[PDB]
């Protein structure tokens, strides 16, 4: 039941040698050895490259190979080609002839350096007050790889209740965005003085602030 | 070649039933044990279900045991799922997937069935086109698009970003454009994220000069094909 | 390999014919097996044996004479006077061929004609010319041998890559003196009638039947017989030796056959390093009568190679054993 | 199969005195060899012959 | 061994003569063919009967 645990994703050189390695049990890997690793490239069914861990299925040349260590399997892939891009998937037979997917890692080439989020957060339109609603969109963009986490607080509380943040989606300029709902009262947004979104990328990070402000 | 092509798969309610076929092409499908999988949005491969070459035995996940019945057709050549008792994580693209070749392998020896049968129990070679079905509990209705005021994407240069947020819509999706698809540049529409209140939302986000803004109008024209409702909703510097 | 372990794939040249396809993957690369094996066995030809026939001449034992009717109008069964006893009868060339015999003994002074009842149009009708003509069946192009290993001594005579342009393999007939003897045959063929007759085709079934099957160095050519039917000496023979047919015609090649029916060990028909050509004489045919066809009107005959035997008895219907 | 590298597992019936249990295991454990192979060679009867007498 | 799949590594002693080693042996324990196997075949000699002359 438990999905075979790789990590979410990782990249390489053109050329670089990189090997997978996911883990997983003795019931299915450590019981029998037919595990495989099937491939799925944005736009494309999966497909397999790895059955018969020391041997490969058909369309896979000699770079791609496959090992098995107790309750783990890895795959190893040197000379990294262009259409090794995907997402990357172990799986096992278990002891009672079921078979079980991996989480996923979606490997990419590098060759896009990795830029910071340029993070913004939209107050509460007019047409959203009168309403009797608000809502607070704090905008992630332009970021490589897809790997942030948002977070909501108040002025000096943290936000948990109405956080829905959505998934990196690749944009058209091969990087990353989001957009992260907030939802609120009216009154709830004008009591607090100033909220703020806190998102954090690979190491550095980054926060946005907002708060009520009544003009003509 | 030995093609598959997976249909029947739909937009449907959780609680209720729906009828996955497989059908299939290229081959002797009287003895080919196929495989349903299962791919969420935002989540990888899922084994579905799994039949014998006879239809003798089967396999389920304990999450959807009991929700699906599996079952072959050596007449048709087509392969078959009748589920059950719906439930709105089965969302996902539905693949039907081959057994590893007819015969199995050894010492370059090939060994087929009893009575010449294609059985295997390995990798899945061979996978169809896949079909979409989403279950949803709750009802169709229409959007509701408000304005995101110009925001600074970029303090340096300045840089600005207006945004329509389209909610409280169902089911999907949500097609929006900028002036009539005129405006292209900094265009993107995100998925649509299921709210708390079974509906959904996105927003279509426009990255532009600040110094556009005046000058530059911007009309986001949302267009929900699902409930048939459109609107063309401007967006301006906030006065307040 | 010769050794146990080790095996080899390697390529070679085949025919369409040789095999049948499997799998059903109605149309990607599909896979074939060979005709014979499936339903029987195979084995090798012994190329350094031959497949040309020798005259070959049937002695008598003591107590025991060989009665011969010279006489040239003597129909197969009858009284005949004109004896001649011999000893060995004369050498005849067992030509392996269905629908026609070639470079046999010529039934001189008159076509010779017999059949076994000819009020039963299903009976065979035996014709035996009084002049040859020359039929020549064609492989210009040479072919290639290869003696690949399977065992310890084993070998197996595979056909190599060709040499130049692989042009078919066809065939070619003179039509003047095909016509000329057309005209002496329908001369003859008036049993009650003075001019009407009708020639079309085989009506098919087995595939020696449907075609004029014959040997060369082995190599079953399988030359069709369809440039026969086509003439209509219904009426005036002159308007029917008009049209000269300078016959060139498509013949095919096959490797195994099974031999008078015989589903067994087949052989496959090694490489014949070289070109082809069975050119032969004409000196009888072995036509059917069709059993749709009214009784005075017009009486249609097409050509029929199903039992051997009678391409053999062509000319033992002048010899007896007594 | 008819083809040289092509097999295939196929069942039938057969008695028990055929066969016997290979005893190099521990016990039979679906473990059969025939008793006279083992001696020497076996071809079959040529079933469109019988055996009774005239 | 008497069954059909089963194999067994089982040793003896060979002449140096009767094989010639093979596969581009330099320097190495490579492997070795016979010498007439690759030209003909080769079968058991019958030890029960005896080649003495009478
Ligand atoms: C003469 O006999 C040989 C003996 O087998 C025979 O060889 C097979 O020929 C067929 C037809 O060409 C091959 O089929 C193609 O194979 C392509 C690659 O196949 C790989 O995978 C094979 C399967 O692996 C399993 O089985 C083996 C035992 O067979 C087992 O040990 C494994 O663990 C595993 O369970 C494998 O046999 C094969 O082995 C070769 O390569 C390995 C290294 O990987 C090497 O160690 C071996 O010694 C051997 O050289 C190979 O690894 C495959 O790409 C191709 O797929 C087509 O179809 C798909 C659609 O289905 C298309 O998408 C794709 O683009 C291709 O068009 C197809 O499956 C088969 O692989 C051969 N097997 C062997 C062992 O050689 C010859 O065909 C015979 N000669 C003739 C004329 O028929
Ligand atoms: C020669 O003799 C041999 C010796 O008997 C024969 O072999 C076998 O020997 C076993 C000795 O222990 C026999 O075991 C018995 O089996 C009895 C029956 O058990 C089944 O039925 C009962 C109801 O009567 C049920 O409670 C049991 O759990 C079991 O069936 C269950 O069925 C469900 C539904 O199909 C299965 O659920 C599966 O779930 C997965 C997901 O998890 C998938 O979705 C599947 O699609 C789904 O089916 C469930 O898994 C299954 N239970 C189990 C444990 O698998 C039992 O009551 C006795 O106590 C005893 O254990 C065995 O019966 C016997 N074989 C046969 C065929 O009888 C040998 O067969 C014989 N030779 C020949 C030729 O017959
Ligand atoms: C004659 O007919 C009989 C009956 O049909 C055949 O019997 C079976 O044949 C299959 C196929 O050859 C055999 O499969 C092999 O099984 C071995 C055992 O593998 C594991 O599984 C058992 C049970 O879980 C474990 O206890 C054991 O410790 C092993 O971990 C292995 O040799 C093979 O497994 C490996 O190769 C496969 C490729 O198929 C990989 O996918 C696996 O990951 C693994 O690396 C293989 O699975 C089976 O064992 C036979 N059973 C019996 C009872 O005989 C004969 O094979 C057949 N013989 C011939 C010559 O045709
Ligand atoms: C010994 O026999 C059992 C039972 O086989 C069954 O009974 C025999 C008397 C014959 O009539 C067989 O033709 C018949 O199948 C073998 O076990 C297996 O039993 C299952 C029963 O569920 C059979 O399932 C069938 O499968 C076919 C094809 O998929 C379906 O169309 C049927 O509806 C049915 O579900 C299965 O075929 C059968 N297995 C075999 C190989 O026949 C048992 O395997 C056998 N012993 C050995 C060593 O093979
Ligand atoms: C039977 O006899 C005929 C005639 O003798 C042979 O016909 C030959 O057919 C080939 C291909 O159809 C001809 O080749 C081509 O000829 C033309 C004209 O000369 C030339 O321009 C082309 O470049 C090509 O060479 C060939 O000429 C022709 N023979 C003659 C004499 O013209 C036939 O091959 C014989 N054999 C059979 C049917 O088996
Ligand atoms: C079938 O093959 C035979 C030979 O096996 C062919 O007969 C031969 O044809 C050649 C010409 O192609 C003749 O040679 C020529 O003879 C004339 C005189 O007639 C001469 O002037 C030329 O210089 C050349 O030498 C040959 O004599 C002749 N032989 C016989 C015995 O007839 C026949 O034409 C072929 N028929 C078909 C339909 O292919
Ligand atoms: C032996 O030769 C004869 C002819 O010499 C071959 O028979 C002929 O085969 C062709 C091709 O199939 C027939 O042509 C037909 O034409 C019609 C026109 O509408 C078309 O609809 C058909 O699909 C077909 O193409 C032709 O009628 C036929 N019969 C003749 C000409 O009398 C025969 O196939 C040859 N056999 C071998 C084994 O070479
Ligand atoms: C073989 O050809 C000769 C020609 O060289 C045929 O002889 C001719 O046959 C036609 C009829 O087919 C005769 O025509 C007749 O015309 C009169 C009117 O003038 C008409 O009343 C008749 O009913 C008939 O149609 C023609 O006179 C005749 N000529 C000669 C010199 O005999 C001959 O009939 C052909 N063979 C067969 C078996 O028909
Ligand atoms: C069958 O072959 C013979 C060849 O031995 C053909 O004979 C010749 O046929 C042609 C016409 O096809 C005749 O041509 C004519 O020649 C005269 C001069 O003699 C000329 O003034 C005419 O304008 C015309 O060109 C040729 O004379 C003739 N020669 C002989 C010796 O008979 C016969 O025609 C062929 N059959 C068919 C049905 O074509
Ligand atoms: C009917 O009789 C004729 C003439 O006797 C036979 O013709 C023979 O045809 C074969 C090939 O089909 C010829 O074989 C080749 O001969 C050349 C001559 O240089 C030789 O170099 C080749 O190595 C090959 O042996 C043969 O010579 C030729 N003539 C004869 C035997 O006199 C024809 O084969 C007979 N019919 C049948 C069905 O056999
Ligand atoms: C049977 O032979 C195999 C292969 O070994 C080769 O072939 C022999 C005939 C001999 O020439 C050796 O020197 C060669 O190296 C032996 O090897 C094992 O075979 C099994 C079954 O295929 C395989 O699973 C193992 O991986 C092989 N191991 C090695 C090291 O090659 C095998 O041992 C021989 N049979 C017996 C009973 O020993
Ligand atoms: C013939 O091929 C087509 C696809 O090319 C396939 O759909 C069809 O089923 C095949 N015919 C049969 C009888 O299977
Ligand atoms: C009869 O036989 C003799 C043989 O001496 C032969 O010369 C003669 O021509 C034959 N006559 C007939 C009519 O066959
Ligand atoms: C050949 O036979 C025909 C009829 O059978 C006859 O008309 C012709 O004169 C004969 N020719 C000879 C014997 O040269
Ligand atoms: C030939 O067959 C017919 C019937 O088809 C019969 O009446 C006649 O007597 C037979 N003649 C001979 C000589 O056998
Ligand atoms: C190819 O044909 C020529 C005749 O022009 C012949 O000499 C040669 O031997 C042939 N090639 C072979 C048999 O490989
Ligand atoms: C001969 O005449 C018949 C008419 O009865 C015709 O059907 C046939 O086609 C003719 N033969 C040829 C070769 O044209
Ligand atoms: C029988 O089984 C026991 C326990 O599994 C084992 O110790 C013994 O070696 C087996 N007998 C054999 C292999 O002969």
């Amino acid at each position: 039941q438990s999905a075979l645990t790789q990590p979410a994703s990782v990249s390489g050189s053109p050329g670089q040698t990189i090997t997978i390695s996911c883990n997983g049990t003795s019931s299915d890997v450590g019981g029998f050895d037919s595990v495989s690793w099937y491939q799925q490239s944005p736009g494309k069914a999966p497909k397999v490259m790895v059955f018969d861990v020391s041997h490969r299925p058909s369309g896979i040349s000699n770079r791609f190979s496959g090992s098995k260590s107790g309750n783990t399997a890895s795959l190893t892939i040197s000379g990294l080609h262009i259409e090794d891009e995907g997402d990357y998937f172990c799986s096992s037979l278990t002891d009672r002839s079921h078979r079980i997917f991996g989480g996923g890692t979606k490997v990419t080439v590098l060759g896009q350096p990795k830029a910071a989020p340029s993070v913004t957060l939209f107050p509460p339109s007019s047409e959203e007050l009168q309403a009797n609603k608000a809502t607070l969109v704090c905008l992630i963009s332009d970021f490589y790889p897809g790997a942030v986490t948002v977070a909501w607080k108040a002025d000096s509380s943290p936000v948990k209740a109405g956080v829905e943040t959505t998934t990196p989606s690749k944009q058209s300029n091969n990087k990353y965005a989001a957009s992260s709902y907030l939802s609120l009262t009216p009154e709830q947004w004008k009591s607090h003085k100033s909220y703020s979104c806190q998102v954090t990328h690979e190491g550095s990070t980054v926060e946005k602030t907002v708060a009520p402000t009544e003009c003509s | 070649q030995e093609q598959l092509v997976e249909s029947g798969g739909g937009v449907v309610q959780p609680g209720g039933s729906l009828r996955l076929s497989c059908l299939a092409s290229g081959f002797t499908f009287h003895k080919y044990g196929m495989h349903w999988v299962r791919q969420a949005p935002g989540k990888g491969l899922e084994w579905v279900a799994l039949i014998s070459d006879d239809g003798m035995r089967k396999y389920h996940s304990d999450s959807m045991w009991g929700r699906v019945t599996i079952s072959r057709d050596n007449s048709k050549n087509t392969l078959y799922l009748q589920f059950s008792s719906l439930k709105v994580e089965d969302t996902a693209m539905f693949f039907c997937a081959r057994e590893a070749g007819g015969p199995i392998w050894h010492d370059d020896v090939k060994y087929y069935d009893f009575n010449d049968g294609y059985y295997n129990y390995h990798y899945m070679d061979v996978w169809g086109k896949g079909t979409t079905v989403t279950v949803s509990s709750a009802s169709t209705k229409g959007p509701s698009v408000f304005p995101l005021a110009p925001s600074s994407k970029s303090t340096s240069g300045g840089t600005a970003a207006l945004g329509c947020l389209v909610k409280d819509y169902f089911p999907e999706p949500v097609t929006v454009s900028w002036n009539s698809g005129a405006l292209t540049s900094g265009v993107h529409t995100f998925p649509a994220v299921l709210q708390s209140s079974g509906l959904y939302s996105l927003s279509s986000v426009v990255t532009v000069p600040s110094s556009s803004l005046g000058t530059q109008t911007y009309i986001c024209n949302v267009n929900h094909k699902p409930s048939n409702t459109k609107v063309d909703k401007r967006v301006e510097p906030k006065s307040c | 390999t010769e050794l146990r372990d080790k095996n080899r794939k390697v390529y070679s040249l085949f025919y369409k014919l040789d095999v049948v396809q499997i799998n059903n993957g109605n149309n990607s690369s599909n896979l074939y097996r060979l005709i014979n094996c499936n339903t029987s066995a195979l084995t090798q030809a012994c190329p350094k044996v031959t497949f040309e026939p020798i005259p070959i001449r049937y002695c008598a034992p003591a107590g025991y004479a060989i009665l011969k009717c010279n006489d040239k109008e003597f129909n197969g069964t009858g009284l005949c006077k004109n004896v001649s006893t011999v000893q060995c009868t004369h050498g005849i060339r067992p030509v392996v061929s269905t629908q026609l015999l070639l470079n046999g003994s010529l039934a001189e002074g008159k076509v010779m004609i017999r059949s076994e009842n000819i009020t039963n149009n299903v009976k065979n009708i035996i014709v035996q010319l009084n002049e040859t003509v020359t039929i020549n069946c064609t492989r210009p192009n040479n072919n290639t041998r290869k003696s690949v290993r399977i065992g310890p001594g084993q070998t197996f005579y595979a056909t190599g890559d060709i040499i130049g342009d692989i042009r078919q393999a066809h065939c070619n007939v003179s039509g003047s003196q095909w016509n000329r003897a057309l005209h002496q045959v329908v001369g003859q063929l008036r049993e009650y009638w003075n001019t009407t007759i009708i020639f079309k085709n085989s009506s098919g079934g087995d595939l020696e039947i449907t075609t004029h099957s014959f040997n060369c160095g082995g190599e079953f050519f399988y030359c069709n017989t369809s440039g026969l039917f086509n003439s209509n000496w219904t009426h005036n023979d002159t308007a029917s030796m008009k049209p000269n047919d300078t016959i060139t015609l498509p013949c095919r090649i096959k490797q195994i056959i099974n031999m008078w029916q015989r589903v067994g060990q087949a052989i496959y028909a090694p490489p014949i390093q070289g070109v082809i050509r069975c050119e032969s004489n004409i000196t009888g045919l072995i036509l059917t009568r069709d059993g749709g066809g009214n009784i005075n009107e017009s009486q249609i005959f097409r050509p029929g190679g199903g039992d051997m035997r009678d391409n053999w008895r062509s000319e033992l219907y002048k010899y007896k054993v007594v």
